[PDB]
């Protein structure tokens, strides 16, 4: 089981977008310019294998998706995971494939507060991970 | 030829647009269905700078009017004169910007400059000859402040030789419209200083001024207000729109105000301006006509030209006059009011002529002064962002939508280096 | 295509709204039985609109005794609800918030957020929700944690006004008040983007001394609150001038996280028979609206200065007026404002004039004004408040109750704790600091 | 032109089947007598037409026991049905299955193949058949099972549809209800085309709750299972933008030749009084029908995953809104598909309204679904009822009926594990695997 | 001269010829009841192609409508504009395929394969000069795509000198109207690679995105999409049914786009597209007409092309037009999308102008490109194919009506053939 967060108003913590995109960057080692290119979901899913090793497959999870269609399919695989790790954070998929900041953002930005709550100081590299 | 793209954000220039093409159909005699009614042929003889043409004789306005929220798009449309729009131009959202700058550029201006950019690509390849482009907003509000930001941005990297105008409603010193105007307007001067070519500064409180002590007027309205503005801006368009004397385009007056690149920020004015008892009384002349332009209490900027010098003068005349007299009234202006004016620039007179006098008027006559007295109000406003950023209030809004505080500092640098400049260079000898 | 719902929680969240929603339907021109016979869409925000021309309001009317929700169910208006919107428990709380957030309201709270949602689900352009509840009830106190927690939870950022009671100072129903208003402001201190407050002495006086009623029942207090949330939604509902909306009111009104409680004032109060001998032009209600004794909290602004204002006219409003009367407002001595607030006036107009319900106790006027203020003359109600609380928890009264009804004094301890907090910040926020 | 005949054999089946050839009736508008009085053979297919203007179903209605047809032969579909079709027996089968598959059925299944023979002959394009028959009872039991065994042998490859009852969990009619249900599963496992199933005790609280009724005798409960039954077979009869036949949930439900159970669902399932109150549009009557507090079974499918899908529009119904409303279901997480699966709809929409029985309970519509999910969540069903069935035969209570009446103590552990190999063939199917 | 005979299989191709043979109909000014009611004689030059002359100046169309679910016909011939169709032609079965490929290739197909072959053959020979067939159906049904296909290997063993087109409606990524879809789909393309000269492959859900954007239509039903498939379906042929500046047809367009016997999967369009009340804001003319087709937006099929490059394209205009402005874009186009074009086929683009425009326009236009993109479809159903597959998902009902494993084999290794062979030729240089 996991811990869960809100975010509604919060000051003094909200981070900007591009320490937001660094943080992403490091943490797995991408190429990442915007943070609407997270509407992948396919650094989505490697965050969950950090943050609790296992329950993700990550094999049925596609990284090169780049159609609308894929992009459905990889978030039914991201957070199938949170039933499985009991948390009950619901997201618009239907909204966010659309790769716009509206969401792309707001979704970060929780994801932000609920990664640093679960997280022990546990290292591991995505490299070999991901291939 | 020479095509003229018009766009129009926020409430403001929603409004401000609707008043601007009433104007304009009066003048080039266009029924609000849509189709010509007038009579005389020079009207027709250079329709397309904005008109547009259309299947059956219509005529289509070259406008893009947008803003997040819906209501001024429904309002536009259900009124009257909302029947020659043409619907594909009609671009709202949902939710408003709700005064925020960061909501404005970062949140909806994504999908909404998507869709305003595709219409203007279309819009600018149907056109054959690209003049410039307009937009009317206002440096208060939140979705004008930040999407016409991000707009001219779009369209300075899309269109890097050519012209734009912008005409701006500047935050009052007296009352304030909104709480949070400082930091909306540091941040859309920062911008347009940085990717704008010239800008015309226009005040409320100073046309409520101009309205109830030149008109005589008991309740100056808001659509008073548009209808001296968008006569100021017919009277600039007129030039090119119309034959003269001595014709002159936007990038002539552009070249001849503007001379250094961070220096674009006029001050416009309009002559003659009296009320309806007492208009025939007057007798209507270059002499009077110039004397009305020519005093600060007939200024549309709530700033006093006497705490300045004027850098440089563009007069735009309409209506049939005499070169002569224009000219000899020009030089006798100038010396007689030599104190307030540049030395090192001589000959600090620009004049143009045209041919048509406007609805109902024998002559008129628009003045746009570049002088050194919007430092006061640059200056004024900075100190209000210095304040409230000393103080961090209402920041934790701009910081939660992808903002920082290291954006406020640099807008709040550049200000102060303007301002600096704008000093300095008034008193250079 | 802007939708904006409204939660009733508790007996005077369900009366207030039952009061609001006679004035939509009367606004709107809308008959009690749901049909019809600058307005047109307008009724779309409030009114959703079936396959027949009944319209039926979005509106969760929630309570846990059922006494009051029958009577209404009896009431005049009873074709106009939703049958299936009107959710109804066993026992109240009985002035519990123990029993109403932690035994009893976690037995209904899952039936309620489905409703919610398949009333969000239905609309397109959400906008916010409305929030009507008290502050002393348990009931009340309890499900408005629970629900602002659980909407917190589900909905990220959206837009959640609430309309309050505050306990007024003397006079008084419950003997447990401090007890509710410590805990609920303590857990939905970070639930809300903006409270209004609203007390009942305030308004008693109102009426006694403006409208000249000396039998003012609750149903004048209940008008007052519907005009007043009328008011505020009026923008949205309506074309005007210069139009706000819900993120504008928050955005101007709350200039830090915690600082979120402004009051609201309402002009011009008048009879029947002051009307006729009145002008009621732009400056004098002005005046009116800012004068202290119409304010509609138990506490004089001249002890505080003001941090935000938000003024919202409605009828035959010229701005040229407005602006003349605020600067003159702005002038005057009384008015004293934050040193970091340069800036301190959000206005807002609109076309539309207040209408009147027949019956009522104000007349037509052709002009009206709303005044929101965010001001520091709040610490002293939250000071008297917390010396409530710790002068009856200092012998541990009533705690029997609280913890045998699942709770423990580490809740109480903390909710004082962040009180105190809560204080401090807002008085060294208010006054003045060099550089 | 193409034909299908029913069979219904025990008292449920006949219960059913009169309650559901009332509404055919209807919908073709046929007199009780048999004479006539989107719009528009369609009779053809369900009646055959004699030389007159009668028309007489094409059912077959078997029981042992006469008491139940006998109501049939006096009630006000008297001059209906066929006078031969109605075969009755003396004795019923008294809750056993041996009873009514070993010594009482068989003296009557030669009379039953007789009239069936003789059916089809008349008829040209036989599709298939329809059994309504129960699982608890002697002769809706054992007797189904020996008709199965007959009719595949007479007719090779023909669709099979059986609208079974399952026994519910804590709801008991019977306390031998675990071993003849056991035995049925295990014979018609091999007869079946598809066989959907239907649990008493869901029905309850559909009615109670939705359609808000404190008295749902078995006569309110058989009007929503005949609606199911005419949504069917919608398409055979009317004409629609996308036709579906008899065979096609015969391939899209059943991808193994063992996983042929689907479970029903309908929707809306609304009273009088709300549907005034409610829009009723595409979009969300695809989302009541995928709730789970609206299925008609007693398993929750959020435990398991669904194979395939079907969905049965009628009305009013765009194809274009179809589409949207599907893909955000999709979207929505009460719904998880299995891997191997990545296409998992049918869609058929059909130009017909659905119609309302007078003196009924549900209300006019003008849109309606009919989903026939295949889910993994049913392997919970046939669990509980195996442990049922291996506690009571632990110590071989009630086995001596069985074994006295024709059967040997042998045949009842080769039904027990073969239910084993079932229910690890169900589970290992639909949990994942390595490549 | 040069006829064509028209073969509908299955539901939808049922439903697109009943509301294609009422766009031809008025086309050609013919009455529903048959006979001829037209006004100018420029439709009658041309009748024999589509239509064909019986006694008392009745024409009936030279199609043949089959379908094995009986429930189909009886839409068409008892509703309107059913009198016109020779009762001969209307074969129908017992029983529907159930959604599978045996059930309508080898058991039931077959026992209705030659009773259309003997009507086939017979207007076959009461043709003067045959030109080719046409064939619409869908590759996702059973008896549309198993039997639809057995025409066509059946049709070419007897002319193999022929051409035929297929206006197949390939299935959607989104939403699938048969859970079953990979199977019958896969199985069809490996025998439509093989004997077929050209295939035009529509979707149902861009439909769904032209009519609610660009048609903005709000409750789309399925009438108004096969409204708008049928325009294009007659935009091929309207080139040999009236006279042009410069004439095409079926034969001139298979040699011109296709490069390779295995690649004819074509992606159409159509312009101009616009709603009932924004009719009167634009200009018909040539310079907006070449503009509508390029956008991704306006296409027929869900395959953007800007991630592939166009092969060969043609666009088959129609209406009143000079011949300038047609060529003058089309290099405009070529020069300003230089990346989106093959580099080793020039000129890569066809042209072929009518001179009757349709009923109730101006003008207008059809667009027929051979792209790239089209492979990002078959990698999609293959992949869907290759999971269902190996779980042997709904398999057993396919082995036992004929087929086996052994024949899926086959059709899952040609259709990644034909992907390797799409691909290549667009990375090569
Ligand atoms: N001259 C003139 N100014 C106007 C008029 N109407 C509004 N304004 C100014 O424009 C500002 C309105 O802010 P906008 O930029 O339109 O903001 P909005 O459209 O309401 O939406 P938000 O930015 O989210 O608040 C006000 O501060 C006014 O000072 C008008 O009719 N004439
Ligand atoms: N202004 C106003 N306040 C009301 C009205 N009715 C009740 N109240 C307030 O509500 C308080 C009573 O607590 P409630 O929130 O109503 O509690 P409840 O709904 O009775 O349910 P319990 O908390 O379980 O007893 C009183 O102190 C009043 O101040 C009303 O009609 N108008
Ligand atoms: N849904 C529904 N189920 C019924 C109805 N009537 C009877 N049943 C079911 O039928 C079961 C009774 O056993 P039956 O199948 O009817 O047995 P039978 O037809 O009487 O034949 P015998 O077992 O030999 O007596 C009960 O458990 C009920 O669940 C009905 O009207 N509606
Ligand atoms: N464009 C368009 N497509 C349609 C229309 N009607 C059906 N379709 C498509 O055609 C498919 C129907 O399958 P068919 O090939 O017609 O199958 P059938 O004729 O019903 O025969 P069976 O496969 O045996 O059921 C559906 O998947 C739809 O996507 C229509 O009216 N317009
Ligand atoms: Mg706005
Ligand atoms: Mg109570
Ligand atoms: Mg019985
Ligand atoms: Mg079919």
């Amino acid at each position: 089981m996991a811990v869960n967060v809100y975010s509604t108003s919060v000051t003094s913590e909200n981070l900007s977008r591009h320490d937001m995109l660094a943080w992403v960057n490091d943490s797995l080692h991408l190429n990442y310019t915007k943070i609407e290119q997270l509407c992948s979901g396919a650094a989505y899913c490697q965050f969950m294998d950090m943050l609790f090793p296992g329950c993700v497959h990550l094999r049925k999870v596609k990284f090169q998706a780049k159609l609308e269609h894929e992009y459905i399919h990889n978030f039914k695989v991201l957070q199938a995971a949170f039933k499985k790790m009991g948390v009950d954070k619901i997201i618009p998929v239907e909204k966010l494939v659309k790769g716009k900041f509206q969401d792309n953002f707001e979704f970060i930005q929780w994801f932000k507060k609920f990664f640093d709550a679960n997280y022990d100081g546990k290292d591991y590299n995505p490299l070999l991970a991901r291939q | 030829m020479r095509e003229i793209v018009h766009i129009q954000a926020g409430q403001c220039g929603n409004q401000i647009g609707a008043k601007f093409w009433e104007v304009i159909s009066d003048e080039h005699g266009i029924d609000p269905s849509g189709n010509y009614v007038g009579d005389s042929d020079l009207q027709l003889e250079r329709i397309s700078v904005y008109y547009n043409e259309a299947s059956s004789h219509k005529y289509v306005p070259r406008a893009i009017l947008v803003d997040l929220e819906p209501g001024t798009m429904d309002s536009v449309r259900s009124g009257a004169f909302g029947h020659l729009f043409r619907p594909d131009n009609f671009i709202f959202g949902q939710s408003g910007a709700g005064n925020n700058w960061a909501k404005g550029h970062y949140t909806e201006g994504a999908e909404l400059v998507d869709s305003v950019l595709d219409v203007v690509r279309k819009e600018c390849e149907n056109c054959d000859c690209l003049q410039g482009f307009q937009l009317t907003h206002s440096l208060g509000g939140g979705t004008g402040s930040g999407m016409g930001t991000l707009l001219i941005s779009k369209v300075r990297e899309e269109y890097p030789d050519r012209i734009m105008n912008t005409f701006s409603v500047v935050p009052s010193p007296k009352v304030s419209d909104t709480v949070v105007e400082p930091y909306n307007a540091t941040l859309s001067i920062h911008q347009l200083v940085e990717n704008t070519d010239e800008t015309y500064c226009i005040d409320n409180e100073a046309l409520y001024d101009i309205c109830f002590r030149t008109l005589k007027l008991a309740t100056p309205t808001y659509g008073d207000l548009n209808h001296l503005v968008s006569a100021t801006m017919s009277g600039v368009t007129t030039s090119l729109r119309f034959p003269g004397q001595l014709n002159a385009d936007l990038r002539k007056l552009a070249v001849n105000m503007v001379p250094f690149p961070r220096l674009h920020f006029f001050m416009p004015g309009f002559a003659p301006l009296t009320a309806r008892g007492s208009q025939q009384y007057r007798a209507l002349t270059v002499p009077e006509l110039t004397q009305q332009m020519f005093d600060a209490k007939n200024m549309m900027a709530a700033c006093d030209p006497r705490h300045g010098r004027y850098l440089t003068v563009a007069t735009v005349f309409r209506g049939r006059m005499s070169m002569k007299e224009v000219d000899e009234q020009m030089l006798a202006i100038q010396s007689k009011n030599s104190s307030y004016f540049v030395e090192w620039i001589p000959n600090n007179v620009k004049v143009a002529v045209c041919d048509i006098p406007p609805r109902g008027l024998k002559m008129s006559s628009t003045f746009i002064g570049n002088s050194t007295a919007i430092q006061e109000l640059f200056k004024r406003i900075s100190e209000q962002f210095t304040a409230m950023f000393r103080r961090k209030a209402f920041l934790h809004w701009y910081t939660g939508e992808g903002m920082d505080e290291m954006e406020f500092t640099e807008a709040e640098s550049n200000m102060n280096d303007l301002v600096s400049e704008y000093q300095q260079y008034q008193d250079a000898t | 295509m802007r939708e904006c719902i409204s939660i009733h929680v508790g007996q005077a969240g369900v009366q207030i709204g039952n009061a609001c929603w006679e004035l939509y339907c009367l606004e709107h021109g809308i008959q009690p039985d749901g049909q019809m016979p600058h307005h047109h869409d307008s009724f779309n925000t409030f009114f959703s609109e079936t396959g027949a021309g009944k319209h039926v309001p979005r509106a969760v009317f929630v309570d846990l005794e059922p006494t009051v929700i029958d009577e209404v169910r009896t009431g005049t208006y009873r074709q106009l609800f939703h049958p299936e919107q009107l959710i109804t428990g066993k026992e109240d709380a009985a002035n519990n918030y123990a029993r109403g957030h932690y035994t009893i309201g976690k037995e209904i709270i899952d039936l309620v957020l489905d409703r919610i949602r398949k009333l969000a689900d239905q609309c397109t352009g959400l906008q916010g929700f409305l929030v009507f509840h008290s502050f002393g009830g348990g009931t009340g106190s309890g499900f408005t944690s629970l629900l602002m927690e659980r909407l917190s939870v589900d909905y990220g950022k959206k837009s959640k006004l609430e309309f309050s009671i505050y306990p007024a100072p003397q006079v008084s129903t419950a003997v447990v008040e401090p007890y509710n208003s410590i805990l609920t402001t303590h857990t939905t201190l970070e639930h809300s983007d903006c409270a209004f407050m609203v007390d009942n002495e305030a308004i008693y006086d109102i009426c006694r001394r403006n409208l000249d009623i000396e039998r003012p029942t609750y149903t004048n207090l209940n008008r007052l609150i519907s005009q007043i949330v009328s008011s505020i939604t009026a923008s949205l509902r309506f074309d005007g001038a210069l139009n706000v909306d819900l993120t504008n009111f928050q955005t101007n009104l709350v200039p830090y996280p915690r600082i979120h409680f402004p009051l609201a004032t309402y002009a011009p109060v008048i009879s029947a028979e002051k009307a006729y001998h009145e002008q009621l032009s732009v400056a004098e209600i002005t005046n009116a609206c800012f004068e202290p004794a119409n304010q509609m909290v138990k506490c004089d602004p001249r002890h505080g200065k003001y941090m935000a204002c938000c003024l919202l006219y409605r009828g035959d409003v010229v701005p040229k007026d407005v602006n003349a009367a605020i600067a003159t407002i702005k002038t005057k001595r009384s008015i004293q404002f934050v040193d970091w607030c340069p800036t301190g006036f959000k206005v807002g107009i609109n076309y539309q004039p207040p209408t009147v319900v027949p019956g009522g106790d104000l007349a037509k006027v052709q002009r009206a004004v709303c005044m929101l203020s965010n001001t520091t003359a709040i610490a002293e109600a939250w000071a008297r408040l917390d010396h409530k609380f710790d002068l009856m928890y200092a012998k541990r009264a009533f705690v029997h109750w609280y913890v045998g009804e699942g709770m423990e004094e580490g809740e109480f301890s903390e909710a004082r704790e962040d009180m105190a907090a809560l204080e401090k910040d807002y008085e060294e926020v208010g006054v003045d600091s060099v550089e």
